[PDB]
């Protein structure tokens, strides 16, 4: 283009990060969150209570890892849904995180360790 | 092995040589594991590169 | 002297007290541990955190049983292996456990029972 190059972005995380997880007629690792107004989620970010993400100092309140893309935009997920469901039951997922800036990963995983969740070491 | 060294006749002199030796040892291997998974949900509604 | 016997010696457990356990492509319900120095271990052996036996005074800082033997001038396991394993999330084990003197029994199944693991009652 103007300065030659015209780059259009790239895809969003796909749900592959669950390996293992207690499979159950009603669910058993998954809950329903009311998405924050202007906010905006992703597959691997760490959620409170309330449904916000995890900032620095707050790691000790990590509920439960984001497994849908939810567009605050349109105020839904990717695949057509009302709510935000994240994972926070005992489970095995792959060490897909994403913390914001400030946040520490050995705290924020040491906390989810703590309610059943593990983390296999992914790599490249 | 060694050299021999000469002796006289008349006294009946000689020599030897040592034994063997023998020793064991032991080996532990290594263990590889590797873990996937598929899932709907990284089907469902993704287009496929390189197509419209 | 030869003091008229020889005993050879007596076998080392063998790792069958698991009845139950939460199995996953990883070990849900068991976790790793580095040898401790001059440290022996045996199978249903409890071991605290950091890696040493559960002493006298110790009961509530019980965190897994035991599940290989291990050889501490050889440094390797049984099975050639460079770890010590133990279960400590939920299983259900066989009520043969070996503890340290003065160990209350009682003291140290509470501790593993709020984990999750449960002792079922062998009898002989």
């Amino acid at each position: 283009a103007y300065q030659g190059f015209t780059k259009l972005g790239e895809r969003e995380p796909l749900n592959d990060i669950i390996l293992w997880e207690e499979i159950t007629p009603t669910g058993h690792s998954r809950k329903e969150y009311a998405p924050v107004a202007s906010t905006e989620y992703r597959v691997g970010e760490v959620l409170k209570a309330d449904g916000s993400k995890v900032a620095a100092g707050q790691e000790a309140q990590a509920d439960s890892v984001c497994i849908v893309n939810f567009y605050a935009d349109l105020q839904l997920s990717y695949h057509g849904q009302l709510k935000v469901v994240g994972i926070y039951r005992d489970a095995e997922l792959k060490d897909l995180l994403k913390l914001e800036s400030g946040v520490d990963a050995a705290a924020v995983k040491s906390a989810l360790k703590a309610k059943g969740i593990d983390f296999v070491p992914t790599g490249l | 092995i060694s050299l021999l060294d000469a002796v006289d006749r008349t006294s009946r002199k000689a020599e030897t040589s040592a034994p063997e030796r023998v020793r064991q040892i032991s080996f532990p291997m290594m263990y590889f594991k590797e873990v996937e998974s598929i899932t709907p949900d990284e089907i469902q509604g993704v287009r496929q590169p390189g197509t419209a």
